[PDB]
RNA sequence: UUGAUGAUUCAUAAUAACUUUUCGAAUCGCAUGGCCUUGUGCUGGCGAUGGUUCAUUCAAAUUUCUGCCCUAUCAACUUUCGAUGGUAGGAUAGUGGCCUACCAUGGUUUCAACGGG
RNA sequence: AUACAGUGAAACUGCGAAAAAUCAGUUAUCGUUUAUUUGAUAGUUCCUUUACUACAUGGUAUAACUGUGGUAA
């Protein structure tokens, strides 16, 4: 199977110049002592374009005998320029190949024409963008790289002039023109010596403010060798790049050098990095170097990294530093450096945000420094750890109560001195942090409930209730006072932590008829609270709790059919709970098998057990409903950015920047602590 | 797949297997067309075998009168152009003195258009006058002085008409089909029966008053100033015996 | 496409009135035909003023090639049928202002007119007739006397 | 007698093995889809509605009156009762493939036509041993950016063709005007 | 003030309806461009399939007439169960007894109809 | 690549498997089909539409598959 019919983009992405790796091409090194006559009389016999044959009819007396080439230098170049800028698509391989062999044959006398040739072929490459045929700029970039391969001996000073001529091919806002120009310039970088290279890169760093991606492609193809190794110019190209960096450059220069280090470390990655990292560390010993350190440590040497980080931390003490410490803790394999780095980051600031980023990256170990960070001295990190995963909460349970207990008693005293929307928000900001701090807090929470007698403040009272037989009497008092899912979780915590039945019982069938809202999680928590309350004060209720807690779709359809069959074969509390959970299954609106099974089993039992009222309630729930919980103030953001545009380092920087924006400031932290939201008020347009 | 008795002005080799190519449906008839297999395989010899002809057809190198027509058995018959983009070539295929399909190498400025005899002028739909031609290009809105058995000059970028040669007594003519093939000249007599068998008689350098069927003739232009070039001395068929007597 | 055989035929459509049914039949080369079977309605048109209307056909009272088709009430081409006369009477009253030719004004108050089938609903798919008027009306009144 | 009975609500089937030749007498003279009682045919289940469809004798053949060679009898469950038989009503089988059309997945997840679904697709999981592979089927008949671009191009194609045609008609009108004038 | 044909009731347009209904794109691969009302906003190319009607093409279908052995101890054949024509219809992609009704009683032939190998 | 993306079993689909007696020609199809190829070909589908609407595009009904068997092949 051949003749694949690649697309234009397929041809270009599979295309790459590398004229040394253009393997054989023995069409011109078999020189008949003139070399232009060799390529010319080969192309006159293989290709017959109309204007190429007219070009040969204009030129043919003036091609043979290399002294008669060198005498008639102007007319042949003016004819070649006229026909190239004529640019039929069919006559572009012979003209560009003749230009390449023409520069090969002249050499040092080509320099008078060198600044016309490049801009004429640049107009040709823009015309090839319009032409849409990959062969055209295949030939064009091959002839350009041949011009570089034959004039690299004399393009020593004028690298800045050839980049001034090759700006509209590095930066064109087309993607592939950048890479195709950049690897030819990269071959020209694998050339002219180190002092000219460093002054060239110091003169080209001014063009940063698609030039960044173009220079990234140029430096990457320069340092990169053939296969699974780095080139011989890498151990000096990294030195020239790092010495043109370090505060004698622009702003995005560290980001471009970091992207170059990431691309080279992704490409070579086996043994040639052992020759690059030595010169890189020896040049980076002289001192933002944290961006280079994060680039060196992100891509998965540890002793030298530890020594350099120790020198960096000492020079800093005598953000991006938190990101570098997070990456070192996530990537290193050294126990002594890690145990020293814990105390170093403790001496550093924003330890709560660093612990949040480190737990998000890799929850490794060492939760015993956040206790000292809290004793030195909050809300949102402990809130996210409390609402975090299973092992995350099991590790945050250690330093939940092990915080600054003086500050916890201070928060308890400031909560006992009650003030009582914004005051409830201040009470919630105290309550979520002081929840991990008995009867005194319970009576103060009852006083706060009586004083507040919005739904977020109800959930804050629920958070204090989850923080809590005196507690049973306090829960009876809150029952006398009786989001809602957090309230049902608080009721489950209260029933997990007689005369109360003689006081209350009403509430059982009320919670049963309330367990039909637009949240299966709220239905599960309400059924849990009803089961615990009916226990402390049943078979179909526990079966419905099990069946409400594609194979899951068929099993849930059969299970809801079985529970409806049992309720059809068989108290008023059980009847109301079965009808409300059946309405919850018919308005779950997230599994069509269950939403068919409930509506197919409901028309067998008795009607008018609040059935027409529940159906009218479902048909009238789409009338008018919205939400507006609370608000806060505003602050600033958008800092700690060591990179912009690369591989997955950009995604990791976006994740750490979003975490720092969540835990960023006072007003941002208040809004993000308010942003912890309850179950949804949803499921419209199908009920 | 019925073959081995082809139209014998194709001149295929007889020790070339058994069969012979079947021209598909197209703008011309069966035994007065010439498919691109017979063209590119045994008429100018650019490809050896028929699947290599299929390769050069599939690779978009050949276009008959404007567009590509990637097809082996495509009956590109008389008077059209074949603009081979590579080799800079414009094959117009015209007739010869003997009965074969002679080739040209047309300039681009003449290959930009083609011509052809009409077959009828009609009113198609919604009261729209449209003409046809011999190669099926039923084109709309002519000049309504177009008569039957007349030639229009198709623009071949669009399908418009640039000019037409309103034939009458005395404007330069071509012939096609019949045993008086490849002759020019239009001025002796103009016969018109009722049911065919009639010609505008011919006058040449030797003034040979010749006739054929009126279906077997169509026009080119003015006397001495033709719209198409003609191959090998603007074919006359004087005599081969007189040619070997003189030269 | 289009072979030949020696000698056979097919079963006719020989349509009736009442319970209109249309059965499509396969035609080689386009124009898929329709046999009307027992069709009860038809398109009937005035010749002079030129107005059609779909009208419930009452019955064929004359056939010029088989008398038994009038007995079986067969709707072929070129028969003599009665229909309703009321929408043509409605257009006549509406746009002439007469509110009623002589030998059709005498048929109006009788109630049902005479018309001629021109389609072939045994093969075509529909039934049309035009109301006879003029010398056709003269010879078909003579054909009514040939009936009686 | 082998009985392959299918419970289509749970999509399962099982073969029972039945005695009772005077219930084979009941199975005789039954049309395709007649009332057959579950407790009356079976001492192992109670009170259903069974409708026959067809049966295979020896060599497996497809009037409606069955014969005595009918070893295999196919039954479907119409009206379930309560009994949890371990072969018909207990065994839950999964749906092999989920929905593929856009409005079909909108009906299957109840999705409120402003959603732009593109995330509720039913994944399936494989792993060669070290590298995981999750696979999402496709969503055809879905409003991608391509289809309305194609509809836009169709509409503009029809309008542009009509524009060029009604330009050429006016050009022929001026040509007939000048042919009148000469 | 009108197209062509040797020739039209041709081509076509309008008129008044009937449409068990026709078609008038719910499709596909590649690039992703220009704009500014930065919205998943407006537009945009190359060409694969499908469809209305006309022309051409091939393919099929009948139908015209010129043309083949030995024969009159082979001269009558055919209308039955249409054999030969008309008229209307059924039919049929279609003309046409190809069939159905009513009317007429024909047709072929000695120059070898019809039959014999 | 959290709709899929190049690879492809199987299956659905699309297309194609069509002894004046024979004939060799000749004439017409203004007495039929015109599939395939080629060239032109079409703004009109809701407006008893503001208690304003499927078109940023709506519905089934199944193969391959999964499962139960027969069977002597």
């Amino acid at each position: 199977k051949r003749y694949r019919y690649s697309s234009f983009k397929a041809r270009i992405d599979d295309l790459k110049i590398e004229p040394a790796r253009n393997l054989e091409k023995r069409v011109h090194d078999y020189v008949e002592s003139s070399h232009f006559l060799a390529s010319f009389d080969q192309w006159k016999e293989i290709n017959l374009s109309a204007k190429f044959t007219e070009f040969a009819a204009e030129i043919e007396h003036d091609v043979q005998t290399l002294p008669q080439i060198l005498y008639h230098d102007k007319k042949i170049f003016n004819s070649l320029v006229s026909f190239i800028n004529f640019h039929d698509e069919f006559s572009l391989q012979p003209l560009l190949d003749l230009l390449a062999q023409f520069c090969h044959d002249l050499g040092p006398d080509f320099l008078k024409f060198y600044e016309e040739a490049i801009k004429t072929l640049i107009n040709l490459l823009d015309a090839a963008i319009e032409f849409e045929s990959s062969n055209v700029f295949e030939w064009g970039f091959n002839c350009l790289a041949y011009i570089f391969k034959y004039l690299s001996k004399f393009l020593v000073k004028k690298l800045v002039l050839t980049c001034d001529l090759l700006i509209p091919l590095l930066s064109h806002s087309k993607e592939y023109l950048s890479r195709f120009s950049a690897e030819a310039l990269s071959f020209l970088v694998r050339k002219c010596p180190v002092s000219n290279l460093r002054e060239f890169v110091r003169s080209v760093f001014e063009k940063l403010e698609l030039y960044e991606g173009l220079l990234i492609l140029f430096t990457e193809s320069m340092t990169s060798t053939q296969e699974t190794l780095h080139s011989k110019a890498k151990a000096i190209m990294s030195v020239l790049l790092h010495e043109a960096l370090t505060k004698s450059s622009p702003e995005r220069s560290v980001s471009l050098l970091s992207d170059i280090w990431m691309n080279i470390s992704k490409y070579a990655s086996i043994e040639s990095l052992l020759p690059v990292y030595e010169v890189m560390y020896q040049d980076f010993n002289d001192s933002r170097i944290l961006k280079v350190l994060t680039t060196i440590v992100f891509s998965e040497i540890p002793d030298w990294n530890k020594i350099t980080i120790l020198i960096e931390r000492i020079m800093s003490q005598s953000l991006s530093q938190d990101k570098v410490a997070f990456l070192f803790a996530l990537f290193i394999r050294n126990s002594d450096v890690k145990t020293l780095t814990l105390f170093h980051q403790k001496l550093f600031n924003y330890a709560l945000t660093n612990i949040s980023d480190c737990f998000l990256e890799f929850f490794q170990f060492a939760l015993r420094l956040s206790y000292e960070r809290v004793f030195s001295f909050f809300l949102q990190l402990f809130l996210k750890k409390n609402w975090q995963s299973q092992g995350k909460k099991i590790a945050l349970f250690f330093l939940e109560v092990d915080d600054k207990p003086e500050l916890q008693k201070v928060r308890e005293v400031n909560f006992p001195e009650e003030f009582i929307d914004f005051f409830v928000t201040a009470e919630i900001n105290d309550s979520n942090d002081l929840f991990e701090i008995a009867i005194i807090f319970k009576y103060s929470k009852l006083q706060n409930t009586e004083i507040i007698i919005e739904r977020i403040f109800s959930t804050f009272a629920s958070p204090d209730n989850f923080t809590k037989g005196t507690l049973l009497k306090i829960y009876r008092k809150e029952d006398d006072a009786s989001l809602k899912t957090i309230l049902d979780n608080y009721e489950n915590y209260k029933e997990s932590l007689g005369w109360n039945k003689l006081v209350s019982n009403p509430s059982e069938s009320l919670k049963g008829l309330m367990s039909h809202y637009p949240s299966l999680l709220l239905s599960l928590t309400d059924n849990f609270m009803l089961p615990d309350g009916k226990i402390r004060y049943t078979l179909m209720i526990l079966q419905g709790m099990q069946v409400p807690d594609m194979v899951i779709e068929e099993i849930p359809l059969t299970l809801q059919n079985a529970r409806d069959l049992t309720i059809r074969i068989k108290t008023k509390t059980d009847k109301l709970v079965s009808s409300f959970f059946l309405k919850y299954l018919f308005g779950l609106l997230t599994v069509r098998f269950s939403p068919v099974w409930t509506g197919v089993f409901d028309t067998l039992p008795n009607v008018y057990t609040k059935d027409e009222a529940l159906v009218w309630k479902l048909v009238l729930s789409f009338i008018k409903l919205p939400d507006e919980n609370q608000n806060l103030d505003y602050y600033q953001p958008l800092l700690e950015d060591g990179a912009n545009k690369v591989l997955w380092d950009s995604s990791v920087v976006r994740l750490r920047d979003t975490i720092d924006t969540f835990s960023h400031i006072w007003s941002k932290y208040s809004t993000q602590n308010t942003s912890i939201i309850s179950t949804t008020i949803e499921r419209r347009g199908n009920t | 797949l019925k073959r081995l008795a082809a139209p014998h002005h194709w001149l295929l080799d007889k020790l070339s297997g058994c069969y012979a190519p079947r021209p598909s449906a197209g703008p011309h008839k069966l035994r007065e067309s010439l498919p691109l297999i017979v063209f590119l395989r045994n008429r100018l010899k650019y490809a050896l075998n028929g699947r290599e002809v299929k390769a050069i057809l599939m690779q978009r190198h050949v276009k008959v009168d404007g567009k590509v027509r990637t097809d082996t058995t495509y009956p590109a018959g008389f008077m059209d152009v074949i603009t081979l983009d590579a080799t800079n070539e414009n094959f117009r295929l015209v007739y010869d003195v003997k009965g074969r399909f002679a080739v040209h190498r047309i300039t681009d400025e003449e290959a930009s258009y083609k011509l052809g005899k009409v077959k009828k002028v009609q009113l198609g739909k919604k009261g729209v006058p449209y003409v046809v031609t011999h190669d099926g290009r039923t084109i709309r809105y002519p000049d309504p002085n177009i008569k039957v058995n007349d030639t229009v000059k198709i623009d071949l970028a669009s399908g418009k008409i640039t000019d037409f040669i309103k034939f009458d007594a005395g404007k330069l003519v071509y012939v096609t089909g019949g045993r008086n093939l490849g002759r020019i000249g239009t001025i002796v007599h103009k016969e018109r029966h009722d049911g065919g068998f009639d010609l505008v008689h011919i006058k040449d350098s030797l003034d040979n008053t010749f006739v054929t069927r009126l279906n077997n003739v169509f026009v080119i232009g003015e006397q001495g100033k033709p719209y198409i070039s003609l191959p090998k001395g603007k074919g006359i068929k004087l005599s081969i015996a007189e040619e070997r007597d003189r030269r | 496409r289009k072979k030949r055989k020696f000698e056979l035929g097919r079963q006719p459509a020989n349509t009736k009135i009442g319970a209109k049914r249309i059965h499509s039949v396969r035609t080689r080369g386009g124009n898929k035909k329709y046999r009307a079977l027992r069709i009860e309605t038809g398109n009937f048109s005035w010749a002079s003023e030129g107005i059609s209307k779909k009208t419930r056909i009452a019955g064929v009272v004359y056939h010029p090639s088989n008398n038994e088709l009038v007995r079986t009430n067969t709707l072929t081409k070129a028969a003599i049928v009665q229909i309703d006369a009321t929408p043509f009477r409605q257009w006549f009253e509406a746009h002439y202002g007469q509110t009623l030719e002589s030998s059709v004004e005498s048929q109006f108050s009788a109630g049902r007119l005479y018309a001629c089938i021109s389609s072939r609903p045994g093969q075509s798919g529909r039934c049309d007739g035009y109301i006879l008027e003029g010398e056709e009306l003269a010879f078909y009144l003579r054909r009514l006397t040939a009936k009686k | 007698m082998k009985l392959n009975i299918s419970y289509p609500v749970n999509g399962s089937q099982k073969t029972f093995e039945i005695d009772d030749e005077h219930r084979i007498r009941v199975f005789f003279d039954k049309r395709i889809g007649q009332e057959v009682d579950g407790e009356a045919v079976g001492d192992e289940f109670k009170g259903y509605v069974f409708k026959i469809s067809g049966g295979n004798d020896k060599q497996g053949f497809p009037g409606a009156i069955v014969g005595p060679d009918l070893a295999v009898l196919a039954l479907v469950i119409v009206k379930k009762g309560e009994q949890e038989l371990e072969g018909l009503t207990d065994t839950t089988v999964p749906k092999r493939l989920g929905p593929k059309r856009a409005n079909n997945i909108r009906k299957f997840f109840g999705l409120s036509k402003e959603d732009d679904v593109r995330d509720f697709v039913i994944r399936r999981e494989v792993t060669k041993g070290e590298k995981t592979y999750t696979k999402a089927p496709k969503i055809q008949r879905l409003v991608t950016p391509q289809r309305l671009q194609r509809k836009r191009h169709q509409r503009a194609l029809k309008v542009r063709n009509a524009q060029a045609q009604r330009e050429a008609a006016a050009e022929y009108a001026q040509l007939l005007a000048k042919r009148l004038s000469e």
